[PDB]
C-alpha cells in the first residue's frame, strides 16, 4: 500500500546489481591492425591522466606505424583453472617411534595450508576463493624406503571428537570419513568438496571471531575465521603395539572449480609464521634488486 | 574377467594431471554462491592494470625504500643529458619486479605482447619542460646522447594539464614468444632498454620548488599473453616457518 | 545424467567439459574453462568512460 | 564537463572545481541484499537519509616527513549519527560506501598522494624485528576509529605487501598540479551477505604520499587532508541491546 | 589385452565410497516386505518433533534426575525480576543435549535454520500470570534487567484455556549455515539466548498452590537442514564392551 | 496436550522477508547417514593366548559390540538393508605380511 | 536389464538411479533416493487436524 | 568394480608402442607453425636425390 | 620413492634435497615407486620458435 | 564533527567564486513567525 511519491520514486529495494561493464570472449590475443600517420590537432592519444585511477586505452596503431598482425596466442593458460589446478605440497606429518612430536603412534594436523611458501604466496595474491580439492597422501620412510605398513587417514571436522590416542574409539569411523592403505600400494587420492559455511574461503579476515573486550590477553584471535576451519587430519599406525618403521605423510592439494575475487599485492617479504601476516621489521627487504646508479645500468 | 593389460604410467603420481579422484562425502551439497564483486577469471586481467615501476633502484637501506618509487628532475645546463634509463625485461632482475607483470610472469616461462609504460610528473603547475623517452631495441648498446637514442622508437611529451604520457613499447622480436633474459646465453632474449633524456629542460619561476619527481606505472596491452607455468624465482623463503 | 549437481560451480555463467564416473559432480575432472575477459573491471572502473583519442579531463 | 562533481546524497552536497573523476569499485555500484542470497528471515530495516549521507572525520597535516595513514570502515562511524547507533543496536550490517578525500594546495605546491581501497586489510607486526616472536597488534591499532593510524613502514603498508601493486585495487591519485579531490564508490564486499560492523571491518583505506610535500618557505606550511564518507544502500538487522565492541 | 594405466587411489579403501562390491549368494530374493507403520524418510521428521528442552540442569545426584525437566515459577515481589536463561545454541552442551535436535545435530558438523520452543504451563487452573520470553540476539550480553531484554525479540504469554506458547527462534546469521559453537573461536556461530522474566507475576488465590513448573519442549521448523555429517562428541564411552 | 507440534511459523510471530531457501534435505537421508562403513567387529588370530591359539577362530555376527555404530542404529527400533562388509586384515602392529 | 529383483528395496514407492555390473540387484550402489518428507506423521498425528490460527481447544 | 583380468603384457616397457600417455602440462598450446620451406613426409623422397 | 621434477628455464634450481623447490607447486613433478612400472609422460612443443 | 550531522555543502574555490547553501522549509508548522528571546523561541529557523 503506496501511496507517497517519496515511496513510489523509490530506489530502496533495488537487489539488481548495476555493473559498468561486460565479460566478452577472449579465445586469442588482440589482432592489430595496419595504422598510419596521423599530423592532427586535437585527438592525442599518448597522453593520459593516471590521476583518475584507470589505465591508459591506448594502442600501438595509435603510437606508432603497425601491420596487421594475426595472433592467434591462446588466453587459456592465465585462467585459474590452470594457474591452480597443480598439486603443491600443503602439509608434511611425522610419525616417529620416539621423540617429542609423536611418538605414540598417531598425529593430527589441523588443516592449514599456509605452512609452505610455495602455495601459500600463490593463493594469498586473493582475498577470497572458493574450490573443490584433490588431497594426496605420500606416505614413505624418512629414507624414502617403502614398507609394509597399514595406515588409517581419518578426516576429523569440527564438533567431531580428536582421537586421544592410538587405541581410541574415534577410529571406528563410523559417520567419519575414513581412508585405509598399504605403503606398498600407491599414494591414496581423494577428492572434496567446498566444506565451508559461507560461500567462500578467505584468506584475511580483517576482524575478530569473538565479540567482547579485545585485550592483549586474547589477542591471538586477531585475524581468525572460523569460516576456514575445515576441522583435522588424523594419521595413526592400524594396530594395538607400536610399530617399527618411522613414517612421513605428505599432503599434496590440486583445486578444481576455482573461482576468485579481489586480488591483492602479492607478498615481497618473508612469511614467518601461518594465518599471520608479519614480516622482521629489522631485515625488510626491497621487491627487486638494486643498481648503483640510475644512469648507468 | 574383461582381459586388460596394464602400461607403463601406472602406480605414478603426477602432479598435474586432471583426473577423477573418489569423494569422501555423498550427497553433499555446499553453500551456495552469491554475487561477490570482483570475479577473476583470468590473470591477463590483472596485467593490464598500470602499478608502479621501481626505477630508482638505488637506496638499500629502511627509511629510503619509499624514495626508490619516484626519480627526480631538476634544472640542468641544457645540453640534453641523460635523467634515467632501464630495461624493458619484465621477468629479469629490476625495476619490474615491484609490477604485478613482473611478479605473475615469474609463474610463466613465455612471454609475447606489447607493454605500457605510464609516467607521471608530480610536479608544481608551473612547472613545465620537455622529455624524451626512447626505447631502444635489441643490438643497441647504451646510448651516450640523445642524437643516438632517438632513432629508435620515442616520444616526447610536454608538461601541462594532462600530467600523465604512456610510451606502448611494441612487440619487436624475431620469436612468437620471449621467455625471461639474464646474463648470457639467454640475453637472445632481451627486449630493449628505455632511456629518458631532457629535451628541453625543466623549466620554473621564482618561488616553485626547483626539482620534482616523475612517477612510472608499468602495465600490458591486449595482445599480451603467458605461456608455461613454472615456480616463480625471485622470491625465495627462509625455511623453518614458524 | 543421473548425478547431484553439487560442484563449487554451480550456479557460473560458464560452462565446463567434464569427465565423471561417480554421482558427486566435484568429483569430477577441471574441465575446460570459458575464454572470457573483464579487463574494464580493474583498469577502467570509472562512471564516465573516456575514448583513446579524448583527452579525458576538459 | 569532468573536472567538476556534486556529489548529492542525502541532506549533505560537496561540490569539486578540480576533480578527476568518480572510481566505481570493481565495477559494481552498491546495491540491497537479493532474497536469492540472503538467509536471515527479520525485515532489515532501510534509512535511507539518516545514515546516507556525508560524514566528516578529522584532519591529517601532510608534512615533509609523512609516511600514511590508514583508516578501516565501518569502524569510522560506530561512534557517529545515526549509523553508528543503528550498528550497535543491530547485529548484522550492510552498506557500500563512498569515500571523498581532499587536499587543496596551491600551484606553486607539489605532491602525490595515493588513495586506495584495500579488502580485508589484515594489519601486520615486526615480530621483535628479530622475526622470534608471534606478536599480535592491540587493538588500538587493528581498529583505530576516525583519527586512523599512521604506518611504520610503508613500503610493506605493515602487512609484508608491497605498496607498488596496490594500483591492482580502487584507487586515485591526488596530484596537486591536477586535482584535489579523489572519489571511490565502494560496493559492499564480502563472502557473507551481512556481517556485524564492530568485529569484522570489510575494507582499509590507505592514503600514502609517494612524492613528497615541497614548497619555498614564504607559503602556507599547513597542508591538512580531510576523509569524507557516505554510506550508500544501507541495511540493518538484528536488534538487541546497544553494544559498543 | 586393453591397455589400461592404473592412477592414484587404488588399494585404497574409503569408507564412504558407493560402489559396486561383489555378492556372495546368487538367485537370492529376500523376504517380501510388509506394510509396518512409522516409515522414516529422512531424519528431518524427527526434528520437528518436540521433546524436552532440560533448562534446569542444576542437579546432579540421582533422585533429582527428574526436578531437571521442569522449571519452577513462584511468586515474587513484583519488580520484573528473572525466572530462568538458557542459550540458543543446539549442538552446544547445555539444555539441547536432552532434545533429539541436540543428539541428531552431533552428528552433522553445519545446521541452518529457525528453530521453536514451546512452554507448557503445569500449574492450577485458578493460577494466572504472565511472562517475558526474549531471544536476545549475538552480541547481546547477559542482560540485566526486563528493560534491555524487549529490545530483542519476546513474546507475552498470558496463561489460560491454551497453556502453551510457542517462541520461533529464527534465522538471524551472517552465514547461510552455522557450525557448532563452544568457548573460544567458535563463539562466532553463537545464536543468541533465551531468557525468561516475569511480566507482572504469578497470581494464585487462597488454597491452590503458591508455586508451579514450567516445562520446555524444543524442535525445529520447515526451512531446518543439517549439513556435513560427522561422528558425535557429546556422548563417549568407557571401552571394554563385555 | 494434545501431543502434537507447533504448525507455527515466523511468518505468523515476527515481521520475515523472502526468503529463497537453496538448502538440500539429501543428506539427511537414510541413505547418506548409514552408507558410512564403520567397525562391527574386530576378530584376533594369535599364536598362543587363551582365546585363539588354533589357527582359527568363529565369531558370532552382532554389530553391536562397539558403541558407535550400535547408537546409530538403535535409533531405529526395525531395519531393512543390504550391506557391503569389508575385511582389513593384518598384525597387530600394522605390519602387512605374505598370509 | 536382465538381473534380478533381489534388493531391500524391490516394492518400494521411492526410485533409485544405481549401477551395477552383476546380476544381484543387492550388489548395486546406495544410488540417490528420493526427496519426500512426511513430517505430519509424527508431528501432528492427530484425527481432527487444527490450523495455526485456530485456537486448538474450542 | 567392473570385474577384470589382467593379462601377460602388464608392466612391460616396449619403446615401439603407439599408446596414449599423461600429459605433464594442461592447457599448454605451442607456437604455431610457419611456412618452413623443404618439408620432409617420407625419407623415400631422399633416397632418389 | 623417487621425485621427478621438471624444473622450466627461470624457475629455481634445487641445490639440496631438502630445498624448497620440491614442492611443485606450479611446477610439474612426478611421484613414482621402483617397484612400479616405468613412468612414462607425454610432453608437447614447448620452445618459443 | 557535530555540525556535519545537519546540512551542509563543501565548497572549494575555483572559477565559480560562488556557492549557495539552500536553507530548506524543515518546519512542523505550515508558516512561521518572528522569533525573538522568549516564548518565541518556537519559531526558530535554526544556526548557520
Ligand atoms: C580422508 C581425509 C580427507 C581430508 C580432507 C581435508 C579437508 C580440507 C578441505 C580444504 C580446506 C581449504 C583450506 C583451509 C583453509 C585455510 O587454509 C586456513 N584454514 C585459513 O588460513
Ligand atoms: C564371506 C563372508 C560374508 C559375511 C556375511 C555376514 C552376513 C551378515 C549380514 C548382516 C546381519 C545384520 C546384523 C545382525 C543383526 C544384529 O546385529 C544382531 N544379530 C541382533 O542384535
Amino acid at each position: 500500500g503506496d501511496r507517497v511519491a517519496d515511496v513510489i520514486e523509490s530506489s530502496i529495494g533495488d537487489s539488481v546489481s548495476r555493473a559498468l561493464t561486460q565479460a566478452l570472449p577472449a579465445p586469442t590475443g588482440q589482432n592489430t591492425q595496419v595504422s598510419s600517420h596521423r599530423l592532427d590537432t586535437g585527438e592525442v592519444p599518448a597522453l593520459q591522466a593516471a590521476e583518475i585511477g584507470a589505465s591508459s586505452n591506448t594502442s600501438d596503431e595509435s603510437m606508432i606505424e603497425t601491420r596487421c598482425v594475426l595472433n592467434s596466442h591462446s588466453t587459456a593458460e592465465t585462467t585459474l583453472d590452470s594457474f591452480f589446478s597443480r598439486a603443491g605440497l600443503v602439509g608434511e606429518i611425522d610419525l616417529p617411534l620416539e621423540g617429542t612430536t609423536n611418538p605414540n603412534g598417531y598425529a593430527n594436523w589441523d588443516i592449514d595450508i599456509t605452512g609452505y611458501a610455495q602455495m601459500r604466496r600463490k593463493v594469498e595474491l586473493f582475498t577470497y576463493m572458493r574450490f573443490d580439492a584433490e588431497f594426496t597422501f605420500v606416505a614413505c620412510t624418512p629414507t624414502g624406503q617403502v614398507v609394509p605398513q597399514l595406515l588409517q587417514y581419518m578426516f576429523v571436522p569440527p564438533g567431531a571428537p580428536k582421537p586421544e590416542s592410538r587405541e581410541s574409539l574415534a577410529w571406528q569411523t563410523a559417520t567419519n570419513p575414513s581412508v585405509f592403505v598399504k605403503l606398498t600400494d600407491p599414494p591414496a587420492q581423494v577428492s572434496v568438496p567446498f566444506m565451508s559455511p559461507a560461500s567462500a574461503y578467505q584468506w584475511f579476515y580483517d576482524g575478530y571471531p569473538t565479540f567482547g573486550e579485545h585485550k592483549q590477553e586474547k589477542d591471538l584471535e586477531y585475524g581468525a575465521c572460523p569460516n576456514n576451519m575445515m576441522g583435522t587430519f588424523s594419521v595413526r599406525t592400524v594396530g594395538s603395539s607400536k610399530s617399527k618403521y618411522p613414517l612421513v605423510v605428505r599432503i599434496y592439494m590440486r583445486m578444481k572449480h576455482v573461482r576468485a575475487w579481489i586480488p591483492r599485492p602479492m607478498r615481497n617479504q618473508n612469511y614467518l609464521f601461518k594465518a599471520n601476516p608479519n614480516y622482521a621489521g629489522n631485515s625488510i627487504k626491497p621487491t627487486g634488486t638494486s643498481r648503483s646508479a640510475i644512469t648507468t645500468l | 574377467g574383461f582381459p586388460t593389460e596394464l602400461k607403463p604410467g601406472t602406480n605414478q603420481f603426477l602432479t598435474t594431471d586432471d583426473g577423477v579422484s573418489a569423494p569422501i562425502l555423498p550427497n553433499f551439497h555446499p553453500t551456495p554462491c552469491i554475487h561477490i564483486p570482483g570475479e577473476v577469471r583470468n590473470l591477463l586481467e590483472l596485467c593490464q592494470v598500470e602499478t608502479i615501476l621501481e626505477v630508482n633502484n638505488v637506496p638499500t637501506n629502511a627509511t629510503s625504500l619509499m624514495e626508490r618509487l619516484r626519480f627526480p628532475v631538476s634544472a640542468q645546463a641544457g645540453k640534453g643529458e641523460l635523467c634515467a634509463v632501464f630495461r624493458a625485461d619484465p621477468g629479469r632482475d629490476g625495476p619490474w619486479q615491484s609490477t604485478m607483470l613482473g611478479q605473475l610472469c615469474g609463474y610463466y616461462t613465455q612471454w609475447s605482447g606489447s607493454l605500457e609504460v605510464t609516467f607521471m610528473f608530480t610536479g608544481s603547475f608551473m612547472a613545465t619542460g620537455k622529455m624524451l623517452i626512447a626505447y631502444t631495441p635489441p643490438g643497441g648498446p647504451l646510448p651516450k646522447d640523445r642524437a643516438t637514442a632517438m632513432l629508435g622508437t620515442h616520444v616526447i611529451w610536454d608538461f601541462g594539464l594532462q600530467s600523465s604520457v604512456t610510451l606502448v613499447i611494441p612487440w619487436i622480436s624475431n620469436t612468437h614468444y620471449r621467455a625471461h633474459a639474464r646474463d648470457g646465453v639467454f640475453d637472445y632474449y632481451t627486449t630493449g632498454l628505455v632511456s629518458i633524456w631532457y629535451q628541453t629542460n625543466y623549466v620554473v619561476p621564482i618561488g616553485a620548488p626547483n626539482t620534482a619527481y616523475i612517477i612510472a606505472l608499468a602495465a600490458a596491452q591486449k595482445n599480451f599473453t603467458m605461456k608455461l607455468c613454472k615456480d616463480t624465482s625471485h622470491i625465495l623463503q627462509t625455511a623453518s616457518i614458524q | 545424467s543421473h548425478e547431484n549437481s553439487n560442484s563449487a560451480t554451480e550456479g557460473s555463467t560458464i560452462n565446463y567439459t567434464t569427465i565423471n564416473y561417480y554421482k558427486d559432480s566435484y568429483a569430477a575432472t577441471a574441465g575446460k574453462q570459458s575464454l572470457k575477459q573483464d579487463p574494464d573491471k580493474f583498469a577502467n572502473p570509472v562512471k564516465d568512460i573516456f575514448t583513446e583519442m579524448a583527452a579525458p579531463l576538459k | 564537463s569532468d573536472r567538476v562533481a556534486q556529489l548529492t546524497i542525502g541532506n549533505s552536497t560537496i561540490t569539486t572545481q578540480e576533480a578527476a573523476n568518480i572510481i566505481v569499485g570493481y565495477g559494481e555500484w552498491p546495491s540491497y541484499c537479493s532474497d536469492d542470497d540472503a538467509t536471515a528471515v527479520d525485515k532489515p530495516t532501510r534509512p535511507d537519509v539518516s545514515v546516507n549521507r556525508f560524514y566528516t572525520l578529522d584532519t591529517k597535516l601532510w608534512e615533509k616527513s609523512s609516511k600514511g595513514w590508514y583508516w578501516k570502515f565501518p569502524d569510522v562511524l560506530t561512534e557517529t549519527g545515526v549509523f553508528g547507533q543503528n550498528a550497535q543496536f543491530h547485529y548484522l550490517y550492510r552498506s557500500g560506501f563512498c569515500i571523498h578525500v581532499q587536499c587543496n594546495a596551491s600551484k606553486f605546491h607539489q605532491g602525490a598522494l595515493l588513495v586506495a581501497i584495500l579488502p580485508e586489510y589484515v594489519i601486520g607486526t615486526v615480530a621483535g624485528g628479530t622475526g622470534t616472536e608471534d606478536s599480535h597488534p592491540p587493538y588500538k591499532q587493528t581498529q583505530p576509529g576516525a583519527d586512523g593510524f599512521e604506518l611504520q613502514h610503508p613500503y610493506v603498508l605493515d602487512a609484508g605487501i608491497p605498496i607498488s601493486q596496490l594500483t591492482v585495487c580502487h584507487h586515485q591519485r591526488i596530484n596537486l598540479r591536477t586535482n584535489n579531490c579523489a572519489t571511490i564508490i565502494v560496493p559492499y564486499m564480502n563472502t557473507l551477505p551481512f556481517d556485524s560492523a564492530l568485529n569484522h571491518c570489510n575494507f582499509g583505506l590507505l592514503v600514502v604520499p609517494i612524492s613528497p610535500l615541497d614548497f619555498d618557505q614564504g607559503a602556507t606550511p599547513v597542508i591538512p587532508i580531510t576523509i569524507t564518507l557516505a554510506p550508500m544502500c544501507s541495511e540493518f538487522a538484528g536488534l538487541r541491546q546497544a553494544v559498543t565492541q
